[PDB]
């Protein structure tokens, strides 16, 4: 309920502080000041070109790391266990994989970006 | 109707599934999919597992975001439709929010419902246990349990975690 | 094709998260452990064929423990017949059903 | 590809269908699967040209959402029975969508829009797994749900793989989509006996995969991928164009070839049921598949198409392939009819 | 093995650093006399309730009262 | 189904013991000491039971025991009890460590008025014997007759008559 | 059975026909196989969470692993399918049509 | 009387990023030989008040490229999510005691990204473009190590909770069994809130303004006063982890002022840091948080499993 | 200037193994704290079971001696009818208990303890 609370107050007065920066000040439009900005110049093409990600693989792998910490995460709470060399065992199993996945991504250079 | 609370975010769930479902752009589709994935994770923490709604949450965050960086690196095109560019998308998104809507109104007026199953239409407040855990959450407990009961698991996890990065980067070679 | 290696090998792999009645970590009880008990000790060993018709009355008892479904809709007829009872004004709800009623302990 | 990855990448692919077969939880089974698909993608992408990224993007999706159903149905069952075990499920509704999941991972008709296209992007080693090795985890599953499984379904779903796969293959001059809709009229064939007696499905399961790896095995061993490619094993090693003529004609279904074995038992399951319409249609239906057959053997075998100048200089070079088990899987393709009473062992 | 190991320490000495840690986590928890009393405090700490026996006559280990001398005792724990 | 048998409103009635948590919490260590026997009574007819309706009696005498537990504190060592429990009341997590000096202060007072030993690190969480003279219950989870199981395989293997018996094959 | 069952299979149902039904684009329904998962996921775990079967509480965490586990697998299928085409669209992979 | 509770959290971090500004200004002045502002007020001490004056009645610009949905919603996340990573944090008594307040300030650093992201993709514009997916390079560098040291640094707290890491540092700060986590864990800050030498997608010399080169005034103070706000709840958050302060619970002002000087120490060190070292670029950023940060990151994981088993020293998790 | 390396690998190291043995102390006394606490928590749980078990039957017979009075105009109704066959305990739902009451209790009683700050 609190936290409901906190956070209808902070999303409040930061919707807040917009409504009163647009509203408040003196509007003056024409069409060249909200053009975008290309240094002065006029941009060449549109930005919603395909920018090519040459962190790609990096990206990908980042998916599957991020698993990790889904899993080695509960191991506060598996130290807690009377089943405790087995958990130790598989908890370095899974930073032990992890590192493996790593080494393979190092040595076949998927850390390295293209182009 | 505060104790409706966990079918209030449910019905916020369907809004942003029907948001991305209609399939807009996927900057929308990740907005629309972040937005399912962070009511449902106050849908999911009202039954008792704060640890498996924020891991949901989280774990969709930082796939969203390298969903963002793929949808402006290779799914981009130079007029994205937002949510109303195509007639196509703006029909089958009204329409999921009508029969929504519709599923709504037909299940707090009769109070029971049936699509292909029957469901209730009170508060799934009344379905929550009326006793407490002690000092622990049960959750917690059972997810721990994935290192001391789950070796299996751990093993077929891991397993696939590593293949998953090697098979990852026996594809995208291109040769 | 269910070679099963588990019981051959004397294994478990997965066994363990099978049923809700098995060995839970710091001995927590599900909500429908002694209906899945005796349902389970019930249709053990009888094949499903006797199974679905001799241990029907436990199996039915523990599905209506999980999705609470006979409780729900007796509830429904309990609270829609109390708010007709509120809305034709024929029926008062008790001070305990109000709050002012200094609680048990 | 690096062979320790190769080698690393196909154990992964048999450990997912062993995850499968030998685990009684539902979460294991659906682990199964996904370790296997996963591991399967980059066997597909072994050339990288755009037709196997093609069919690896399509075979990705379909799989996908044929794990997501079967997750749904899992769902549906720890809902409605509290337990994971494999084995019946405890509603209809998760009954069916387990069907759906495990005839998309078939590639059983109406979902058999998938095998052709799959099947002719991917190299011939890879449709070999694909059409084989793919077929044993699903199967398993069906073996392990048919009291749950609906008869309705079941039987309409192996009906439809039949016809489809029947008439699939008649407009088809590639190779490759002739194993694939002989691959959908026989995942029919097996799913139909699978409610009256599954010994017959897997008797069928495992001729079926000993007929397609020699054929495969052949094409192979011929570098054939085009039936008029086919066509020239004549003028360059005759003794294949007699194994393909055994085996093509064995996997029509004709007696005394080991390929008659599944189907008359399949007959011989169905009528005992009292079903008579039904396996008479399939046994006429599969007159389709012995037409396409008799096609290429028309072909490859029992006339001699003309051959190029070229083919002279390949008299010069015998085989080095691996033919690996291609004269034992070609006598137990074809002359394994007199040992039919075998099928007791899959008992 | 010495000269490598000092070509590695200066050329890439994050990654020494990193096996040698690696090294000292795996081997060291099985050369610790110390692992035992981690399992030992984890199996003492009491989550549940001490559900009772039914006194049926015959069990000499199982006390009547906690303040009896008979049960498990935790002076390990409390010396160390 | 049935009707459901529920214990009348008189029948549930009786003396609480009308303390905070805090107040319990600071008396808790000497009311597992004193206090042993109709609490383990009362737990071993719940865990055997498996059902309240059958355990109220018992568990009066729980609230027949914690009572005497706290006026023989009321009658003899109320005030450093009441600095102790307010102690341990003040914080928010209600820490026995913060408060050691108003625990030496009652232990104290509670061992020279009153005789009582607090339980050692260890003690409290004992599995502990329970002499009762009410019976065992025969079916707590009132199940009903197990069905008759199939009947086993017995008798030596002779071979199959005939062969296979497939059509024609004649072994 | 409970009220929000009926939303979580609906977004389910709607993430399901969002998913089998392409609208020329992969990425947008790469995210919808994520929304099934998100769905599935929230299912199980109010399931799991209600009847206080704890030792299935480890499920979701790992069905969610294998989540991005196949999602990241069609990410490494969709630049493949993105270098050979300058677009993912869904209708230049018809060339297995023949 | 929760609602007070609220604004006298929010309020006076609106006002300490305020003069926030005024200190890195100044600060960054006396380290590069001049002077800071003090003109506007005594010695300073009113230009905050003239800037958050003067930006808010600036013209806002919205652009006519501009997805305007996602252009205005943008710099409303980031201050809301500014704001509301400030409610776990024990002061030695947090606003919100959460059972898991670690985790919620990691997932809702991974929600504040999508604020600077959507802000550079919905300005339609090609600098605004590279500052966003510069935000993706460097927020799967630090995320893959920023949960992997805080994971090992609560192997000795032995739960989730932030109040809990008061107890936790009760006899000796946690910076003494986890220094290499702890200076690994405040590079990964630094990477995680921008700042330099890990600026880089406000990046001047590269990118004229970066994400928000075509947020105007108004809506560019929502981005200014919140990654600001981070910075300080970032170096209190670091502050609870490896400086634990002595914590009377009858008298809470002694753990107030002492962990925040030294959580001002550190907010100072983060402008020592600003001023003095040169700028990364994003990929030499990901080949020091994956190749350097994330292996010796991983060693310390497996040691801190297995060492408070090795010594008998699993911490309670109760 | 500065020092050598060996002697600032020392002194790192030397901060390892002081604030090693400082935690191994204090997680060791935090241990028996927590042992302490459960204790205290065991000790208390019979009463609280009771007065749990007093409190639960208190809701029940309220609940059922007022759907007498509700289900009486209704026919074919049978007050207190079990929904199970079996005519075993069940442990009661939250809608069985707080069916009948206001929504403040039903809030503060079935989504209190995570709503709690
Ligand atoms: C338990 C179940 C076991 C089932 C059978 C398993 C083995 C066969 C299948 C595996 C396989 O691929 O084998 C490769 C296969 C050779 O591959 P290929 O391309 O078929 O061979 C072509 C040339 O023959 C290659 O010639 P080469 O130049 O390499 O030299 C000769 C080679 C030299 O090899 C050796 O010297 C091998 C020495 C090591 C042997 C292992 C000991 C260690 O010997 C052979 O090749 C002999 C013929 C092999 C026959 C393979 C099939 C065997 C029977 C399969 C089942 C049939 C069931 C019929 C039932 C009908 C009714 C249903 O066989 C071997 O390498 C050794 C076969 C050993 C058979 C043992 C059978 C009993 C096992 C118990
Ligand atoms: C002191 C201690 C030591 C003493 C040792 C004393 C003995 C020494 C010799 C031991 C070695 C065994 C020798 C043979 C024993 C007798 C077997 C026999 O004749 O069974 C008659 C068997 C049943 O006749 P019967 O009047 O009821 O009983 C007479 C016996 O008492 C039948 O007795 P049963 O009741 O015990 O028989 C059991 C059962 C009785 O039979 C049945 O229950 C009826 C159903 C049998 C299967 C029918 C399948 C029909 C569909 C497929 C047809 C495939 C195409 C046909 C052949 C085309 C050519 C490849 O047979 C089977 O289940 C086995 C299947 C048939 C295999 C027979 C053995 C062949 C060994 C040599 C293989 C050479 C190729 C043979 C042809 C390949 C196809 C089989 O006749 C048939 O089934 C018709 C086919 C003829 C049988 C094979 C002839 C063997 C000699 C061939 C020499 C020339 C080879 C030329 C080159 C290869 C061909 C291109
Ligand atoms: C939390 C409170 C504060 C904590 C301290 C932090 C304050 C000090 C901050 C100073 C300003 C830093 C500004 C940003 C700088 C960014 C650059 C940077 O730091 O790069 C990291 C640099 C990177 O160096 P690099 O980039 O030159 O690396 C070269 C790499 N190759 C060759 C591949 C190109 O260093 C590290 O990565 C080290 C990180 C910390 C290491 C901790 C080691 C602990 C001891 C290990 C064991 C050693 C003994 C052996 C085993 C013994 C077993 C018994
Ligand atoms: C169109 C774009 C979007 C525009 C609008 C943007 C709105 C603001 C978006 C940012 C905020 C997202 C919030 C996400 C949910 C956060 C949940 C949370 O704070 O959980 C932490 C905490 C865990 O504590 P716990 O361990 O449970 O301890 C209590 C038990 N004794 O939990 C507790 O202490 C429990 C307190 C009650 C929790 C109620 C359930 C969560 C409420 C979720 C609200 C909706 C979230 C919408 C997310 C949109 C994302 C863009
Ligand atoms: C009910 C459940 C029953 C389970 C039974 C399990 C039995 C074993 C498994 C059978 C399943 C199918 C096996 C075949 C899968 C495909 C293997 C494969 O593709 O191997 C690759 C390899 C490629 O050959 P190469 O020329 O080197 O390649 C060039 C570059 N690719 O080589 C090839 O492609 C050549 C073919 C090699 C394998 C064929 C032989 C094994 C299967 C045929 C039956 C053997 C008889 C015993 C088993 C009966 C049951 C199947
Ligand atoms: C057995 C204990 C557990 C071990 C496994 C767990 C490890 C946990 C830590 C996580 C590590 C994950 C990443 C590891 C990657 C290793 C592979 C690698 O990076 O090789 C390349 C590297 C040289 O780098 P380079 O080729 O230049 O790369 C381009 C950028 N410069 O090559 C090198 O730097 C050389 C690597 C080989 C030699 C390392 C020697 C270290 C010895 C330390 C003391 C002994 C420790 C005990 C273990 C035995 C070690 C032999
Ligand atoms: C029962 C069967 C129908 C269930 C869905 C009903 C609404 C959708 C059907 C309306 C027909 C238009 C349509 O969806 O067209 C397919 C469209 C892709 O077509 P596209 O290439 O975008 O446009 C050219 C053709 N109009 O693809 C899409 O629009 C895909 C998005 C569908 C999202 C559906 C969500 C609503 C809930 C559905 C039930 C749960």
């Amino acid at each position: 309920m609190n936290l409901m609370i906190t956070l209808l107050t902070n999303f409040t007065l930061a919707t807040l502080l917009v409504t009163i920066a647009f509203w408040l000040p003196q509007l003056n439009v024409y069409s060249e000041k909200t053009s975008p900005y290309e240094c002065g110049f006029d941009p060449m093409g549109s930005a919603r070109l395909p920018f090519s990600m040459k962190f790609f693989l990096v990206a990908i792998t980042f998916l599957l790391f991020d698993l990790e910490i889904a899993l080695l995460l509960p191991l506060p709470w598996a130290s807690q266990t009377t089943n405790l060399n087995t958990m130790l065992t598989m908890a370095l199993l899974l930073i032990f994989l992890l590192a493996v996945s790593l080494a393979y991504e190092w040595t076949q250079k998927g850390l390295e970006w293209t182009e | 109707m505060m104790t409706y609370i966990v079918f209030i975010l449910s019905i916020i769930f369907v809004m942003g599934f029907v948001g991305f479902s209609s399939k807009p752009s996927p900057i929308y589709g990740g907005l629309g999919l972040i937005v399912s994935g962070g009511v449902g994770c106050g849908i999911v923490l009202n039954f008792g597992g704060s640890f498996l709604g924020l891991m949901v949450f989280l774990i969709y965050l930082g796939g969203m975001m390298v969903v963002f960086g793929y949808t402006t690196a290779m799914a981009t095109e130079q007029y994205p439709e937002v949510w109303v560019s195509n007639k196509v998308v703006l029909g089958t998104f009204i329409t999921g929010l009508l029969m929504e809507f519709l599923m709504v109104y037909y299940v707090l007026k009769d109070k029971e419902v049936e699509i292909v199953f029957k469901f209730n239409g009170m508060g799934d407040w009344v379905i929550y246990d009326t006793g407490d855990s002690g000092f622990f959450s049960e959750e917690a407990m059972g997810i721990a349990a994935l290192y001391s009961y789950g070796t299996w698991l751990v093993i077929v996890t891991g397993w696939s975690l590593l293949i998953g990065v090697v098979v990852i980067m026996e594809i995208t070679r291109g040769n | 094709p269910f070679f099963d290696v588990q019981k051959k090998l004397g294994v478990d792999l997965d066994h363990w998260m099978t049923i809700q009645s098995a060995e839970q970590p710091h001995r927590i009880p599900a909500r429908c452990h002694a209906f899945e008990k005796e349902w389970i000790e019930c249709a053990h060993g009888i094949g499903s064929i006797r199974a679905e018709k001799e241990c029907k009355i436990e199996f039915e008892d523990f599905r209506e423990c999980l999705l609470r479904q006979k409780t729900m809709k007796r509830l429904n007829a309990i609270k829609r017949q109390r708010d007709k009872l509120i809305k034709e004004g024929k029926y008062t709800p008790p001070p305990h059903h109000s709050g002012q009623e200094d609680l048990r302990p | 590809m690096n062979p320790i990855i190769l080698i690393i990448i196909l154990m992964t692919v048999m450990l997912g269908t062993i995850i499968v077969m030998i685990s009684t939880h539902w979460l294991l089974i659906w682990i199964g699967f996904e370790m296997n698909m996963l591991a399967i993608i980059p066997i597909m992408m072994k050339k990288h040209n755009p037709r196997a990224t093609e069919a690896s993007t399509k075979y990705f999706l379909t799989q996908s959402t044929a794990s997501m159903l079967l997750m749904m149905a899992i769902i549906i069952n720890l809902m409605f029975s509290g337990q994971w075990t494999v084995m019946k499920l405890f509603n209809p509704m998760a009954s069916m969508l387990m069907t759906m999941a495990l005839a998309m991972k078939l590639g059983m008709a109406p979902f058999h829009f998938w095998v052709p296209e799959v099947t002719q992007g991917i190299p011939l080693s890879s449709g070999l797994i694909l059409l084989t090795w793919q077929k044993l985890a699903p199967m398993s599953v069906l073996y392990q749900i048919l009291p749950s499984i609906n008869l309705d379904l079941i039987l309409t779903l192996s009906i439809l793989s039949i016809t489809i796969g029947g008439w699939g293959g008649l407009n088809q001059t590639q190779l490759r989509k002739i194993m694939a809709y002989s691959s959908i009229a026989h995942m029919g064939w097996m799913t139909a006996v699978l409610l009256y007696n599954p010994t017959m499905t897997l008797l069928n399961l495992i001729i079926y995969i000993i007929m397609t790896s020699t054929m495969f095995t052949l094409f192979m061993a011929n570098s054939t991928t085009t039936t008029l490619s086919l066509s020239h094993t004549w003028n360059k090693a005759p003794i294949m164009t007699i194994l393909v003529l055994i085996t093509l004609l064995s996997m029509g279904g004709l007696p005394p070839l080991s390929g008659f074995m599944p189907k008359w038992m399949i007959i011989q399951e169905m009528t005992k049921n009292d079903s008579i319409i039904l396996p008479t249609l399939m046994a006429i239906t599969a007159l389709l598949n012995l037409y396409f057959y008799m096609r290429l053997t028309y072909s490859t075998a029992l006339t001699m198409f003309p051959s190029t100048n070229n083919m002279k200089m390949k008299w010069q070079f015998p085989t080095t392939k691996r033919m690996t088990l291609l004269p034992t899987m070609t006598v137990l393709s074809t002359m394994l009819l007199p040992l039919t009473p075998i099928l007791s062992i899959l008992e | 093995v010495a000269a490598f190991l000092k070509n590695v320490w200066a050329k890439e000495p994050v990654l020494v650093a990193s096996f040698a840690i690696a090294g000292l986590a795996v081997i060291l928890p099985t050369l610790s006399p110390y692992t035992k009393y981690s399992l030992m405090i984890n199996r003492a700490t009491p989550y549940n309730y001490p559900v009772p026996l039914r006194d049926d006559g015959n069990m000499p280990d199982v006390p009547s009262h906690p303040q009896d001398p008979q049960g498990p005792s935790l002076e390990w724990l409390k010396r160390l | 189904p049935g009707i459901v048998e529920l214990p009348s409103l008189e029948d549930l009635k009786v003396q609480e013991v009308k303390v905070s948590s805090s107040v319990l919490k600071a008396a808790a260590h000497h009311y597992g000491a004193q206090c042993d026997k109709p609490n383990k009574e009362f737990m071993l007819c719940r865990w055997e039971e498996k059902d309240p309706r059958r355990c109220l009696e018992e568990g009066k005498l729980v609230n027949q025991c914690a009572l005497e537990f706290f006026r023989q504190i009321k009658r003899h060592c109320a005030e450093p009890f009441t600095e102790y429990w307010t102690c341990i009341d003040y914080s928010g997590l209600q820490l026995f460590r913060r408060c050691r000096k108003e625990q030496a202060q009652f232990d104290k007072c509670v061992l020279d008025k009153l005789g009582w030993v607090r339980p050692d690190l260890g003690e409290l969480s004992k599995v502990t014997k329970v002499k009762t003279d009410r019976p065992l219950p025969e079916n707590p989870y009132h199940s009903r007759a197990r069905p008759e199981p199939n009947p086993e395989v017995e008798g030596d293997l002779k071979p199959a008559r005939h062969g296979s018996r497939l059509f024609f094959w004649t072994m | 059975m409970s009220l929000v069952y009926m939303n979580i299979m609906m977004a389910f149902t709607v993430s399901l026909t969002g998913l089998l039904m392409y609208r020329s684009h992969l990425m947008s329904s790469l995210l919808c196989l994520e929304g099934m998962m998100l769905s599935l996921f929230i299912l199980a775990t109010l399931m799991i969470l209600n009847s206080h079967f704890t030792l299935a509480s480890m499920m979701p965490i790992i069905l969610l692993v294998f989540a991005a586990c196949e999602a990241a697998l069609g990410l490494s299928l969709l630049v493949m399918v993105s270098n050979t085409y300058g677009t993912d669209y869904v209708q230049n992979l018809n060339l297995l049509q023949c | 009387m929760f609602m007070i509770n609220v604004l006298t959290l929010i309020i006076p971090i609106l006002l300490a990023v305020a003069f926030l500004t005024l200190v890195e200004r100044k600060v960054l002045g006396y380290m590069q030989f001049r002077k800071g502002p003090n003109v506007v007020g005594p010695y300073g001490l009113l230009q905050p008040i003239a800037d958050a004056i003067k930006l808010f009645i600036k013209e806002p610009l919205r652009p006519a490229t501009s997805s305007i949905s996602m252009f205005i919603l943008a710099p409303i996340l980031a201050l809301t999510l500014a704001l509301t990573m400030w409610i776990p944090l024990p002061m030695p008594y947090p606003l919100i005691n959460m059972n898991l307040g670690v985790l919620f300030m990691l997932a809702m650093s991974s929600l504040a990204v999508y604020s600077i992201l959507w802000s550079g993709w919905a300005s339609n514009s090609k600098y605004a473009l590279i500052g966003a997916l510069r935000a993706v390079a460097q927020t799967i560098s630090y995320e893959v190590t920023l949960a992997i040291i805080l994971l090992s640094v609560l192997l000795m707290n032995g739960s989730f909770t932030l109040s809990t890491l008061i107890i936790t540092q009760e006899q000796v700060w946690l910076i003494f069994p986890a220094w290499p986590l702890a200076m690994m864990w405040f590079i990964s800050t630094l990477a995680e809130t921008n700042r330099a030498p890990f600026d880089l997608t406000e990046g001047e010399s590269e990118l004229v303004s970066g994400f928000n080169v075509e947020y105007a005034a108004g809506p560019f103070a929502l981005f200014f006063m919140a990654e600001y706000a981070n910075i300080i709840m970032m170096n209190i958050f670091t502050t609870t982890l490896f400086l634990g302060a002595f914590h009377n619970p009858y008298m809470p002002e002694l753990y107030t002022i002492n962990f925040t000087i030294k959580s001002l120490l550190l907010s100072i060190t983060f402008l020592w840091i600003r001023a003095s070292y040169p700028r990364f670029r994003y990929d030499q950023l990901m080949h020091l948080l994956w190749k350097n940060f994330l292996p010796l990151t991983l060693a310390l994981c497996m040691w801190h499993v297995s060492l408070p088993i090795l010594l008998s020293s699993i911490p309670p998790q109760t | 200037r500065g020092l050598s390396g060996y002697s600032m690998f020392a002194v790192g190291i030397g901060a390892l193994l002081f604030g090693y043995w400082s935690m191994m102390r204090w997680n060791r006394e935090r241990r028996r704290l927590q042992i302490e606490d459960f204790e205290a928590r065991i000790a208390l749980m019979p009463l609280l079971q009771a007065e749990k078990d007093r409190r639960v039957l208190q809701m029940l017979r309220e609940n059922l001696e007022e759907e007498a009075t509700i289900m009486k105009d209704v026919p074919g109704w049978k007050v207190g009818e079990s929904v199970f066959h079996t005519t075993r305990w069940v442990t009661p739902m939250m809608g069985e208990l707080y069916g009948l009451r206001t929504g403040e209790e039903i809030l503060s009683s079935t989504y209190g303890f995570i709503w709690y700050t």
